[PDB]
């Protein structure tokens, strides 16, 4: 029943490059 | 190609690179199995912990089992229809 429950809302681990939309 | 990971090497770097160093290894590793967000499930199972993961690497009998929980957990939400 789920053990864990993980946050699906989580966000990635690699680092946030590229800023604006593209 | 690049070596595995290691209790040896992951004290080598600091405990903030540390976590990308197991997550770096995750993409490739579970990019076979769900590519289409391998990045995003890495975040979240690698940031669970350091010390579980260590042992979860020669552990193919439980990283299955979290992959799938994870990849799970979305259906449960909502899910996309997104290449």
């Amino acid at each position: 029943a789920k053990p864990f429950v993980p946050n699906v809302h989580a966000a990635e681990f690699v680092p946030s490059f590229l800023r604006g939309p593209a | 190609g690049q070596e595995p990971l290691t209790a040896s090497m992951l004290a080598s770097a600091p405990p903030q690179e540390q976590k990308q160093m197991l997550g770096e290894r995750l993409f490739p590793l579970i990019q076979a199995m769900h590519p289409t967000l391998a990045g995003k499930i890495t975040g979240m199972l690698l940031e669970i912990d350091n010390s579980e993961l260590l042992h979860m690497l020669e552990s193919p009998e439980s990283l299955r089992s979290k992959v799938d929980e994870a990849v799970a957990v979305l259906q449960a939400h909502q899910a996309k229809e997104a290449a």
